[PDB]
RNA sequence: CCUCCGCAUAAGCCUGCGUCAGAUCACACUGACAAUUAACAGCCCAAUAUCUACAAUCAACCAACAAGUCAUUAUUACCCUCACUGUCAACCCAACACAGGCAUGCUCAUAAGGAAAGGUUAAAAAAAGUAAAAGGAACUCGGCAAAUCUUACCCC
RNA sequence: GCUACCUAAGAACAGCUAAGAGCACACCCGUCUAUGUAGCAAAAUAGUGGGAAGAUUUAUAGGUAGAGGCGACAAACCUA
RNA sequence: GCUAAACCUAGCCCCAAACCCACUCCACCUUACUACCAGCAACCUUAGCCAAACCAUUUACAUAAAGUAUAGGCGAUA
């Protein structure tokens, strides 16, 4: 019957994506 | 820094095992066993290359006409794909042609 | 882990030679 | 847009929230006015005895003796219905003419 | 315009397009569930 | 009476309840079908009395007085359920010879692997059931490629399992 | 991997012991060191 | 209990066991067999090696998994328990488990450790007998019932009459509930 | 009785009776100030409203007058160490109202 | 001081600012416990027969053209009786505690519902406004914007 | 399940002047300008607008598929 | 001296042999995971990228005979 205490569940989270192509622009002739 | 701090356990290999002491016995069984067997018979391994050197392609072809009948499904399909690739490499690609 | 022993042993024969410059013998 | 959650009765639209339910073994039937009718003979009625004067308790003592196991197989049941077969030197052929059919099982628990 | 609202959920339209019954009613959609029992997904269909 | 959901008020919160020795299944065979039908309804009131305690225990956060009797009430129950179903099966094999009281058959689904299709107890014969007639119990041989790929996926694991227990045996003898 | 090379630490320190006295980052990182120790020799 | 679970000194379903073995720990397994296991609970064993070697003890707990005996009050190391705050509490002696083959049962009449086998004596049958001498070794080791225990007498009344009368029908003959209808034929398929 | 096939009733079959019924019940302390005569249970999901009236009249012999049920959905948003959702299961809740004003309070064990 | 909101319902999500305890911009996260009670709403029909041209619109006047949203009878068969399920929240699709998207019935300024300023200093530059002498398009690709309200004609 | 078009069975259209009418809400659309450009937003906010009893707007379910669909033809639109 | 670093062992690959495995209860072709009602039905050459320096016929899916006879825009190659 010795003293102790409870515990906490602790992790993190990770994810990733990739949106689209890009940023239209201009040029010459 | 993948070098390791505490030195690893020492590998006590027994040179006088039952298998190293009897390594290579019953080879040379053709010359002085009056030619009943060949030393090519005594090896134990795959059934298709039971005494046959081959190449990287030739071991893949000989596996296909000998054992390729009773091969697993995806383990056949990833064996045909190699000969469809090694024929496109050993006969089309490289130097020295 | 790697299958080497001759590299960690040169490391083990180097880490004494960092000890005998940090904490010297009398 | 969940896939691993279990498909229950709370989840669809107002049409799908009425039809499924839980498997509560529905009683009567519905007809012609959305007026339900509870057939009393389908309602499971409990056949409970009177426990008054009954000597058995929901446990026993530890001082009762230990014996070995004996599963009651069909052969051990026949060796005590053979007592009217030794006089001949009881059976049902059909399962139709019985309120409690054995093979296409008919009773409950 | 605003191009994120592409999935307007509707539980009838979910189950009547990717449900268990619609997959089985055609010989091609059986092979979809056989390609997921083989892969061992915890959910076969919707 | 709702005072059967609780035991008598002389052990209400004694933190310990003296109740041991559940009904073992060997002892019940000496009892008949008569008192066993009673004993269930005795054992029913005893199981209901114990679940009322524990969902009041968690409700006020204090621990259970003695959950060591709680597994006794199901062990007396599950043994009794085994006895009556040992007894009914012992006469059902005599009367008809029929194991599997609920009738069924072996049938092949569309998914190839056969199932013990248990029977569904209708009131019209099966050529008239419109719901049953769209259930298709056959092979349709385009699935037989997928049949080999589960016989293979089963067996490669079995080779992978049988490989582990030889390698786990080798380091046992090489340590001892 | 069969034959993954262990003794990289003793290959780095063959250059860095002539690079313990440099300025900036080149006295630490190996990619920036050999662009100087090659020019230093 | 998860696979590759380490069975500590602590019992496997404890509050303190989830401290040391939480459901995410994956420590490498431990090497252990052969069900003829001459150690029982409470055996007067003597110690083969370790510290406090040579002293004889009675074991108080045996763990079949990691091949462990807990020698009672012997081979200790001293720990603190409780102590709840910034003070010492109590230093108690706690014993460490001793492995199989670190342990030998002693001669009950002679007080020497002895290797023990299983021989099949005709008295019945398979008991622990020493190898050096004969002289078999046994296995070592007021309730009054409550209001929901029946008795020693009520357990084995032998009430069963074995008739072929189908229990759900056996209740109605004693209850006297009459049923007048019959069951009509369902299509079971 | 749950998880057994109920035998079928066509038109002139017998009264469907149950011997040694499967399920079990538990009474609770109501937390939301129920009125008097209303006691509350946790019904196993496969048990009907009129079956509870038959259960309590036959086994517990208490004068039930009105039963009212609900399907209390259980907490699904609880996650394990593999980020997988672990459900605490859902159950029924029945509000049995007694007859004749018997006025039963929930007692206080653990004084 | 706002209110460009709202309270329901449908649709969806499925416990997600209830209680206690906790560990840990600032004290909706976690552990345990509780909850939403049908009467509203879903969940309907015993057959073969056989019927049913005249809109709607305040339905009357009048006028329609694009020509319309709602109906039984005759015989046979019918006496068991109130189950099942939705009922929570600050919610939803847009990776977000996202100025976005979001059908209907009510309230049309609220009896609902909320808070633009972390604390100072009042530099440039930038954005949003408000005001401005005299002149009023001299600006500029163009009266673009902003203010005011109007004249006339082309091309297609 | 967005969108093109269709099909079923539904819905909305305040007020004011007198009809693919006009002014004008709700509502749908997106002309011009500024802000925003890793943004509040993988197409927006603010004004300013154009239609708003109809070739209208939109909820629900069903249909048409890539050698194709569909299209008041922009080679558009068919899950950024 | 902080971040960190270092770990063997889970397990696995490749074989050899051997032919593998489906009903605790209940639920599962309707909206699968739902106790309970008057209709349908399976068998169709793979094709191409690629190679021929483009490309259009063509281009592979025990040992020894042998890469031999043959086929082939007689060419690539088979
Ligand atoms: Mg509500
Ligand atoms: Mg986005
Ligand atoms: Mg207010
Ligand atoms: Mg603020
Ligand atoms: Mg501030
Ligand atoms: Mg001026
Ligand atoms: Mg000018
Ligand atoms: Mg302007
Ligand atoms: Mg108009
Ligand atoms: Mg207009
Ligand atoms: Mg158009
Ligand atoms: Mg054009
Ligand atoms: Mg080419
Ligand atoms: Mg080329």
């Amino acid at each position: 019957a010795a003293a102790a205490a409870a515990a906490a569940a602790a992790a993190a989270a990770a994810a990733a994506a990739a949106a689209a192509a890009a940023a239209a622009a201009a040029a010459a002739a | 820094i993948g070098i390791r701090l505490t030195l690893p356990p020492p590998k006590v290999v027994d040179r006088w095992n039952e298998k190293r002491a009897m390594f290579g016995v019953y080879d040379n069984i053709g010359i002085l066993g009056n030619f009943e067997k060949h030393p090519k018979e005594l090896i134990r391994g795959p059934i298709w290359l039971r005494g046959w050197k081959g190449n990287e392609l030739q071991r893949c072809i000989r596996k296909r006409k000998m054992v390729g009948s009773r091969m697993f499904a995806d383990d056949l399909h990833n064996l045909n794909k190699r000969i469809r690739y090694l024929y496109k490499h050993f006969n089309r690609h490289g130097k020295f042609r | 882990v790697k299958k080497g022993f001759r590299a960690a042993f040169r490391f083990q024969k180097e880490l004494e030679r960092q000890r005998l410059l940090r904490c010297p013998p009398p | 847009a969940d896939r691993m959650s279990k498909w229950t009765s709370k989840r669809g639209p107002r049409s799908f929230r009425g039809r499924k339910g839980r498997g509560a073994k529905g009683i009567g039937f519905l007809t012609s006015g959305w007026r339900f009718v509870q057939i009393k003979e389908m309602v499971p009625e409990f056949v409970v005895p009177d426990l008054t004067g009954f000597k058995l308790k929901p446990y026993v003592s530890y001082l009762a003796p230990e014996s070995e196991e004996t599963p009651l197989t069909a052969a051990q049941l026949f060796s005590e219905a053979v007592a009217p077969a030794i006089e001949k030197d009881g059976f049902e052929p059909t399962q139709e003419g019985k309120l409690f059919q054995l093979y296409p099982r008919n009773f409950l628990r | 315009k605003a191009r994120g609202n592409e999935y307007q959920p509707s539980n009838i339209k979910r189950k009547n397009k990717h449900g268990w019954v619609r997959r089985l009613s055609t010989p091609a959609g059986v092979q979809v569930i056989l390609r997921r029992m083989l892969k061992g997904r915890k959910s076969l269909s919707h | 009476g709702l005072e059967e959901f609780f035991d008598d008020p002389k052990n209400w919160g004694q933190e310990k309840v003296k109740s041991g020795a559940a009904w073992t299944c060997q002892q019940l065979r000496n009892k008949s079908n008569e008192d066993l039908h009673k004993l269930w309804y005795v054992l029913l009131k005893e199981r209901n009395m114990l679940l009322t305690l524990e969902q009041e225990a968690k409700r006020q956060r204090l621990p259970m007085p003695s959950p060591e009797r709680l597994d006794k009430v199901v062990d007396s129950m599950d043994a009794l359920d085994k006895v009556v179903q040992e007894r009914e099966d012992a006469l059902r094999l005599l009367q008809t010879g029929q194991e599997r009281a609920r009738p069924g058959a072996w049938r092949r689904d569309i998914f190839g692997r056969i199932i013990w299709h248990k029977f569904k107890q209708w009131v019209i014969p099966w050529h008239l059931n419109k719901r049953y007639n769209r259930k298709r119990f056959f092979a349709l041989p385009y699935v037989d490629h997928f049949l080999r790929l589960e016989r293979e996926k089963r067996a490669r694991i079995k080779a992978r399992k049988e490989n582990l227990e030889r390698k786990k045996a080798k380091i046992l003898l090489k340590k001892f | 991997l069969r034959n993954r090379v262990t003794d990289r630490y003793f290959r780095i320190q063959e250059v860095l012991k002539h690079a313990r006295h440099f300025r900036g980052r080149k006295n630490r990182c190996y990619r920036l060191a050999v662009r100087t120790v090659i020019r230093a020799f | 209990l998860p696979p590759h679970y380490r069975y500590g000194m602590s019992p496997p379903g404890s509050v303190a066991d989830k401290r040391k073995n939480p459901p995410w720990i994956r420590r490498r397994p431990v090497v252990v067999s052969d069900e003829d296991w001459y150690l029982f609970c409470g055996d007067t064993v003597e110690i083969l090696e370790g510290k406090d070697a040579g002293k004889q003890g009675k074991v108080v707990q045996v763990i079949r998994q990691r091949n462990w005996v807990v020698v009672g009050g012997l081979n200790t190391h001293y720990r603190y328990i409780g102590k709840t705050m910034d003070y010492r509490g109590t230093m108690i002696p706690s014993e460490a488990p001793l492995l199989h083959r670190q342990v030998k049962l002693v001669d009950p009449m002679d007080r020497k450790p002895t290797e023990i086998e299983w021989r099949f004596t005709e008295a019945g049958e398979r008991v622990r007998v020493s190898t050096r001498s004969g002289r078999i070794i046994p296995k070592p080791e007021t309730w009054i019932d409550g209001p929901k225990d029946t008795s020693v007498e009520d357990a084995l009344e032998r009430t069963y009459v074995p008739c072929l009368k189908t229990l759900q029908e056996e209740v109605m003959e004693a209850m006297g509930i009459k049923e007048t209808r019959k069951y009509k034929k369902v299509y079971w398929y | 009785a749950r998880n057994v096939v109920y035998p079928l009733y066509r038109l002139g079959g017998p009264q469907l009776r149950v011997f040694r019924t499967n399920f079990f019940i538990q009474l609770v302390r109501p937390g939301v100030a129920q009125p008097e005569d209303t006691v509350q249970f946790r019904i196993p999901m496969e048990m009907t409203r009129v079956d509870l009236r038959n259960y309590l009249e036959g086994i517990y012999n208490v004068p039930v007058a009105a039963v009212r049920t609900r399907v209390q959905h259980g907490s699904n948003k609880r996650r394990d160490h593999r980020n997988v959702r672990i459900k605490k299961p859902d159950y029924k809740v029945a509000y049995v109202q007694l007859a004749h004003g018997q006025t039963f309070t929930f007692p206080d064990l653990f004084p």
